[PDB]
RNA sequence: AGACCAGGC
DNA sequence: GGCAGTACTAGTAAAGAAAGTACTTGAC
DNA sequence: GTCAAGTACTTACGCCTGGTCATTACTAGTACTGCC
């Protein structure tokens, strides 16, 4: 029922944080499960 | 000039608030199976894009075997930012994390 | 009219500059920025001064040498915010720019500002009583109200600044 | 040309521009060539303005 | 994706809003006006559905960006609907606020203090104050002076509870929206709409409003007042109605009750402070999609126009008939009735066309599918082209069983080893083996099919001789002459080697061990995949004609996951019970009964033949660099071993 | 890699203050000028807004006007762009607000 | 109109016949085999309505 | 495996127009590479070996003044067994527009074949 | 979207909390097979000690603290817990609810403690009694579940895949109810 | 890109 | 020699044997 | 205000390879021919 949850989102003016795995494939994000449950930082020696 | 100066301070006050200090961190001291698979993958992308290799290349041409060799002597200059569900984070470097 | 802006820029960082992160921000982003018209300041960048990488974790000092760069998940290139001062030559309207005359033609009196920046004064900006001669030896000289050729310096109010093309140009006017 | 490898992603002026005098420009141009020469078409043009507030060609 | 082309910006969130009519007159490239798609001689007519301002169409440059077919993204256009019509996504909620509202004072028909009771409980549910909304309800024919004193203390409790919770580190000024406050908000709006619809008289000024009737879609009716209670409307001192008048009512109702409807239509606090309007429920402008997204199908000469062009033409056909019906009214009973009864029928058919464009099941007249039904089910858009997709760099073939493969490897054919390819950027440690691969060519394993230059350019090796191809082998590790591309290096799309990774997959993927990451080993002879027998019970794979997929991952983040994380050696135990899924199956189990029997005795030539037939130290199975053996079970008359003692030294 | 990178990867340009996938488009440059990426929604008409020679650009029709140059490229799937095409035909607006602003 | 019935299988009837299904009346004789070919002339079917049905009796 | 496809040059016209597409070779500078597959009638020889990209038939076009060729759109090689000249039945006697061509494909039993 | 967080506390993608610990003990199903096979792990003591390496894994740990509170609760529950559950004002949580089991050595579940102290009481078998209980608590801690595990996919594949193997309702009609 | 038909596991 | 009848032509317009919740109209 | 059957909109393993047939009536027009 895609356009029943669609109307209930636009009536609520519903902002979503793109957390669910079904919402991060529609918009093309890395998942928050497993490998994408953290970030990688690189230690650079010079300031 | 005035709005971005205020917005930069809010972006950096609410990012220091989410920073857990090194003596108050309480996650696991081990490096998980998901952190190992991304450290070896992110480094092998860097090695193939001409990053300075810190280990000796004994004829190995695979960029993923080199990052596996760098992890054995702990010569990977990377840091895991372990996210908490609040939005807060803990900075664990690869030299601190113990394997297996 | 050289002015100082401190800016904040969000730039990439390739893995070949992991040992030299200050050198990689300069060569990739700041060195192709000098002597070009930048849109988001309002002039031509002369040079840069005081490059500081904003460290990703806030719990360390700015005194520290080792800093953190957040790696993109898809690509090995890092990304970081950086602060640097730009000394940038910005001309605007109404200012008076001392220039050195470069083109002797009947269409536009071309002049170089600071011997680097192109400029010109259009014919409709030039009044009626300033005439031009027909030189056949070499494109001659402009006889002004004093009855003498103009050569060297010519101060003028600025009408418009051409920013869209390759180099910057100063549409100037001689009337006030 | 005009890529995230060339240009900054987002560029902001952080503070209002304040005008510098002649002495800070000549202090800069003797110091910005000092670190860089020790973009060569721009160093060929930065010396033209460095030799402008001092002398004359 | 290209790892040598980064991106600095990321989408953080989305939010669903109503696209207003003022935006899509500024958004629009060009308004399209006549219901002819393309005229004679194959050109698209200017002003129609296929237009050059809406995108480059069929070997012709665009009229908005001036680009060709491959580079024009397509542009937004619109039509001008002459009357405001009903949006079918919002009609079930438009018919709630068209009902339940007074037509005389233009509030709702509730009392104004109970409409205020939901105005400030929903404000507490925008912020993270699920518990303070019930303390608010504990505040208590009636004169209208103490009701202002009642509305004051309820409004001061909210402004104190929001101030306290935002100060005590709990709620952001963007509010808190968890899952269990979505429960209490959906429970509260459904209670509010149910109580609006059940009112006899308007409790602000006490007289009746005529009840509206909806039989089906495309129309609204109001009923005449009863023959009994017309007396109430004389002591205060059926009909089809127009969609401009329905809008004229609700442009007054939403203004007299602006302080309440801001919280019904917002889950989170409205930081934009935009007004909520009745123009949200109507659509005075249709947006036509870009012409890239409605290109026609083609099968030889059988070229048919798209279904959306068939539906947007019928709106434009009615949108010109409704203007030609205004010819006589612009000139001006019998000359007036026949031109008005045919104008009102144009109001219904332009509604029945704007419904049928959006929803095909709200049409009437096997129907042409609308824009709702390109999204709904399997064979929709979320389930056919978002959650599941067709992929590049992937093969499928019948599997044949194979021993002599090291239980984590797959056996790939030569003709899969030629086609599938991997981008290796050239470095100081590649130009020994990646110079040899580019010399071999597209048809010599291990070879290469393409080189990607630093500029993003791409040079194919297919139509090239070997003398032209060795010259490009000396082009790989060169310093770039462009300063703008000085940190980029060339990528050689080499073939799949024996060190690459492969993700195998057999349908139905009932659990995660039915999609594992195998290593590779190429095989010289035939066109089939080769699967070891320890993997045959994890995929539930037999060999009576099974075919199964082979996905070849394209970067180092994915090679490090199907070797370490989605690996087939990590999937020994299944997480259902903790029981293994991997092991030998039919001939090997029947052979260990005979080998480990007491009758099995082996002489010295037999015993040492079975060890090197399975260990083979040069492939790296032993751990000693020399095969150690045991003393035999029997020493006299001649030395014999045992099948127990086979597996002991194995 | 499967569902995004090797199926329908595109680096489309996004307006930063609209959050709009399919609004921004290529400017038609001049002789010697460069073609910038620019927005249709947050750009005002030039005769409506009566300038510094860099905020002004022009369509292919000849409609020269001045406005939104706050835009950038984001890696999306192409089917997200087709979703916005269908969903804006319904009258629904999507704001793809991006983090570096 | 018989060639349309035989090439498609679709039944077009205004005095709608006594049997339930409306499509799937003609099937291509394969000649992919001879055991295939003689099997078409001995097979019986119950109906296409009984195919998309939940019972088993 | 015997596969047959019908190449037909008259499914893009109607009602007595001049037939714009004729089998055979025209008088232009068409490349002499495909005399190996095709006869002088623009029809292929019996028994020849055809892989992907080889021409199935040659026809001269009148509206373009060019000898186009249709080609064999299959990745698996085949041999041409028989070529049928399907002639049209009418009172006006017509040049051929329809040709049926049968291919044979060697299916030697490879591995992965079901017995 | 439900998954193990770094709190060892499984929760949904939007942040709402499903459970405080996976299974009540946060141990992985694919790592807990030989966890209570104490007769197998005693016979293979010197070979299992190499793969867990106890001496090199003390510095990043707190060996001292979780073992003490695991004795405050084991002594309390043998003394109490003859009464039924409604009378038990417990006064002490288990060491999983107070101490991180992935960092604190000896922070084990109560069935693991009550089965190790039931095994090692009965039979008395150069490995002594205390070096075996110090290696099972290291075997327990390494057999913890990692943060980030897609648990609810695994939990829903562990029901949907054995359902294909299939006077009251029964089977796949019962799972639909 | 649908309809119907024939299969594969 | 030119008129009108037909036969065609290409042209542009209409097309019956399963499970559950949720809304709601019926009487009282 | 309310129970109460009645009316209405929803799903209904995975993906894989083939083949087929997919607008029709009619209506007005230009041209063909029989005719006087
Ligand atoms: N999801 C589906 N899987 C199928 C289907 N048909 C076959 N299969 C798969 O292929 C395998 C075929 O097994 P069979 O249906 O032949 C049962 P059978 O008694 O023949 O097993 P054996 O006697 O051991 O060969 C089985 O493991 C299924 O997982 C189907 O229609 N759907
Ligand atoms: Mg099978
Ligand atoms: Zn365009
Ligand atoms: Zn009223
Ligand atoms: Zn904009």
């Amino acid at each position: 029922t895609t356009c029943q949850f669609l109307t209930k989102a636009v009536l609520d003016n519903e902002r979503e944080q793109l957390d669910s795995p079904s919402a991060r494939i529609v918009v093309g994000k890395l998942n928050n499960v497993g490998t994408g449950s953290f970030d990688v930082l690189a230690k650079v020696p010079n300031a | 000039p005035e709005d971005f100066q205020q917005h930069e301070q809010i972006r950096r006050k609410t990012l220091k608030e989410k920073a857990i200090p090194k003596d108050q961190r309480a996650t696991t001291p081990y490096m998980t199976k998901y952190e190992r698979a991304r450290i070896l993958g992110t480094r092998a992308l860097q090695i193939s894009m001409n990053a300075p290799v810190f280990v000796d290349l004994e004829g190995e041409t695979d960029p993923l075997r080199i990052a596996m060799k760098e992890l054995a002597e702990k010569k990977i200059p990377l840091v895991i930012r372990r996210y908490l569900p609040d939005g807060s984070f803990e900075d664990w470097s690869v030299e601190e994390l113990i394997v297996d | 009219c050289i002015v100082r802006v401190p800016i904040a820029l969000y730039v990439s960082l390739a893995p070949m500059y992991l040992e030299n992160p200050l050198q990689g921000v300069m060569k990739q982003h700041l060195n192709p920025l000098v002597m070009k018209y930048n849109n988001k300041v309002g002039g031509v960048v002369l040079g840069y001064e005081g490059l500081k990488i904003l460290d990703a974790d806030p719990l360390s000092k700015e005194d520290t040498s080792e800093k953190l760069i957040k790696i993109t998940p898809d690509t090995p290139f890092g990304f970081t915010w950086c602060h640097v001062n730009l000394y940038v030559w910005q001309p605007q309207v109404g200012d008076v720019l001392e220039g050195y005359i470069f083109i002797q033609s009947a269409s536009h009196i071309g002049l170089l500002i600071h011997d680097a920046f192109n400029a010109s004064i259009k014919k409709n900006n030039i009044p009626v009583d300033w005439t031009f001669v027909h030189n056949d030896v070499e494109l001659g000289h402009w006889v002004d109200s004093n009855g003498e050729p103009i050569d060297g310096k010519l101060r003028f109010t600025v009408r418009n600044v051409h920013t869209t093309g390759r180099v910057v140009s100063v549409d100037g006017t001689l009337i006030s | 040309t005009a890529t995230t490898l060339n240009t900054p992603v987002v560029i902001h002026a952080t503070q209002l521009p304040q005008h510098v005098s002649t002495d800070e420009v000549l202090q800069f141009l003797e110091s910005f060539i000092d670190e860089k020469e020790n973009l060569s078409s721009s160093i060929s043009q930065l010396k033209r303005i460095q030799r402008d507030f001092k002398g004359l060609p | 994706m290209d790892i040598s082309k980064p991106v600095g910006s990321e989408i953080t969130s989305v939010d669903f809003g109503i696209l207003t009519a003022k935006e899509i007159r500024n958004l629009s490239a060009k308004q399209i006006t006549n219901p002819t798609v393309l005229d004679n001689l194959g050109h698209p007519v200017s002003g129609g559905l296929y237009d050059l301002a809406l995108g480059a169409f069929l070997r012709n440059l665009c009229s908005t960006c001036g680009l060709d077919e491959k580079f024009c993204p397509g542009h937004q256009g619109h039509i001008e609907l002459p009357v405001p019509c009903y949006n079918p996504l919002f009609f079930n909620q438009l018919y709630i606020y068209l009902r339940a509202s007074c037509l005389f004072c233009h509030h709702f028909r509730l009392k104004s203090v109970e409409v205020h009771r939901y105005a400030c409980k929903l404000r507490l549910l925008q912020y993270g104050l699920i518990d303070e909304s019930y303390k608010l309800d504990e505040i208590t024919d009636i004169s209208s002076t103490l009701l202002n004193e009642l509305k004051s203390k309820r409004s001061e409790y909210v402004d104190m509870a929001i101030a306290k919770a935002l100060s005590d580190g709990r709620t952001t000024e963007r509010g808190s929206f968890t899952a269990t406050v979505n429960d209490e908000r959906k429970k509260l709006v459904h209670e509010f709409h149910k109580k609006l619809l059940s009112r006899g008289k308007c409790d602000n000024c006490g007289m009746f409003s005529p009840k509206f009737r909806k039989d089906g879609f495309t129309k609204i009716f109001e009923t005449a007042l009863n023959e009994k209670q017309i007396t109430n409307n004389r002591v205060k001192g059926s009909t089809y109605i127009l969609s401009t008048e329905v809008k004229n009512i609700l442009d007054t109702v939403f203004r007299k009750e602006q302080c309440v409807l801001q919280y019904v239509f917002h889950s989170r606090p409205n930081l934009s402070r935009k007004l909520v309007k009745a123009d949200s429920f109507f659509m005075d402008v249709l947006v036509v999609p870009p012409t890239r997204f409605r290109l026609p199908s083609k099968l030889g000469e059988e070229v048919h126009e798209n279904s959306q062009n068939q539906l947007l033409s019928k709106v434009l056909t009615t949108s010109l008939l409704i203007r030609d019906l205004n010819d006589d009214l612009s000139k001006l009973l019998e000359d007036r009735r026949v031109i008005f009864s045919r104008l009102m029928n144009a109001f219904v058919t332009i509604q029945n066309d704007v419904n049928a464009f959006i929803d095909s099941t709200k049409a009437q007249g096997v129907p042409i599918p609308g824009v709702k039904q390109a999204l709904e089910k399997k064979e929709g858009l979320f389930r056919k082209h978002m959650m599941g997709k067709r992929v590049n760099y992937a093969a499928r073939s019948v599997i044949s069983p194979d021993p002599n493969i090291e239980t984590n490897e797959i056996g790939v054919p030569p003709v899969f080893a030629v086609k599938l390819t991997y981008p290796e950027p050239v470095t100081a440690y590649n130009i020994a083996e990646l110079r040899q691969a580019v010399i071999n060519g597209p048809d010599k394993w291990p070879g290469a099919t393409q080189i990607q230059n630093e500029d993003g350019s791409l040079v194919s090796l297919i139509g090239m001789s070997v003398e032209q191809r060795k010259a490009l082998a000396n082009q790989l590790l060169t310093p770039s002459s462009n300063v703008s591309t000085h940190t980029l290096n060339k990528k050689v799309y080499r073939h799949i080697k024996n060190r690459d990774v492969v993700l195998m997959n057999r349908q139905p993927t009932l659990h995660k061990a039915s999609m594992m990451g195998h290593k590779v080993r190429v095989l010289p002879n035939e066109k089939t995949l080769r699967l070891h027998y320890a993997n045959t019970g994890a995929y539930n794979a037999d060999f009576d004609g099974d075919e199964m997929n082979m996905h070849f991952p394209q970067n180092e983040n994915a090679r490090a996951e199907a070797l370490n994380l989605a690996n087939t050696d990590s999937q020994y135990l299944t997480p259902t019970s903790g029981s293994p899924v991997r092991g030998l199956i039919q001939d090997h189990i029947s052979a260990g009964v005979w080998l480990t029997s007491k009758d099995s005795f082996f002489t010295r030539e037999q015993y040492q033949q079975y060890i090197y037939g399975c260990i083979r130290p040069e492939d790296g199975h032993t751990t000693r660099s020399k095969i150690v053996t045991l003393p035999p079970t029997i020493f006299k008359p001649y030395p014999l071993w045992t099948g127990k003692q086979i597996i002991t030294t194995v | 890699d499967r569902l995004l990178n090797s199926s329908d990867y595109t680096q489309a340009s996004v307006c930063r203050e609209c959050g709009s996938i399919l609004t921004t488009q290529q400017s038609v440059p001049r002789i010697g000028s460069i073609s910038t990426v620019c927005c249709r929604r947050c750009s005002m008409r030039f005769e409506d807004a009566k300038i510094d020679d860099s905020q002004i650009w022009e369509d292919g029709q000849g409609n020269k006007f001045v406005g939104g140059n706050e835009t950038t490229t984001v890696a999306i799937p192409f089917v997200l762009k087709y979703l916005d095409s269908e969903l804006s035909a319904m009258g629904i607006r999507l704001r793809y607000n991006v983090e570096p602003k | 109109k018989m060639q349309y019935f035989l090439s498609t299988g679709n039944l077009v009837s205004q005095s709608g016949l006594d049997l339930q299904q409306v499509s799937g009346y003609t099937v291509v004789a394969e000649k992919i085999n001879f055991y295939r070919f003689i099997s078409h002339f001995r097979m019986v079917h119950r109906g296409s309505f009984f195919a998309q049905l939940k019972t088993t009796t | 495996m015997y596969k047959t496809e019908k190449v037909d040059l008259a499914l893009n016209r109607n009602r007595g127009d001049p037939i714009t597409q004729h089998f055979g070779f025209g008088n232009d500078e068409w490349p002499k590479e495909w005399l190996e597959k095709l006869d002088e009638d623009g029809l292929p020889y019996i028994g020849t070996y055809v892989e992907e990209g080889d021409p199935i038939c040659a026809y001269f076009d009148d509206t373009l003044n060019k000898t186009k060729i249709k080609t064999y759109h299959s990745s698996e090689p085949a041999y041409i067994e028989e070529v049928n000249l399907i002639g049209d039945e009418s009172n006006k006697f017509q040049e051929l527009q329809t040709v049926s061509i049968k291919y044979r494909i060697r299916r030697t039993p490879q591995i992965g074949d079901k017995f | 979207g439900v998954h193990v967080s770094y709190d060892n506390s499984i929760r949904d993608a939007d942040g709402t909390l499903v459970q405080f610990m996976y299974g009540g003990d946060a141990i992985d199903i694919t790592k807990e097979s030989h966890m209570t096979q104490f007769e197998f792990c005693l016979d293979n003591y010197y070979a299992l000690l190499k793969k867990y390496n106890p001496s090199a894994l003390i510095e990043h740990l707190d060996v001292e603290s979780a073992l003490k509170y695991s004795k405050k609760t084991l002594k309390y529950r043998k003394k109490h817990s003859k009464e039924p559950h409604y009378k038990q004002s417990v006064k002490y949580d288990p060491v999983l609810a107070k101490y991180n089991p992935a960092k604190y050595l000896g922070s084990v579940s109560e069935n693991f403690q009550d089965k190790l102290e039931s095994f090692l009481d009965k039979n008395s078998k150069g490995v002594n009694e205390k070096k075996f209980r110090a290696l099972m608590q290291l075997k327990y801690m390494r057999s913890l579940i990692n943060p980030g595990e897609a648990v609810g996919i695994i939990a829903s594949q562990s029901v949907g895949e054995p359902s294909t193997q299939m006077n009251v309702t029964l089977g796949i009609p019962r799972l639909r109810e």
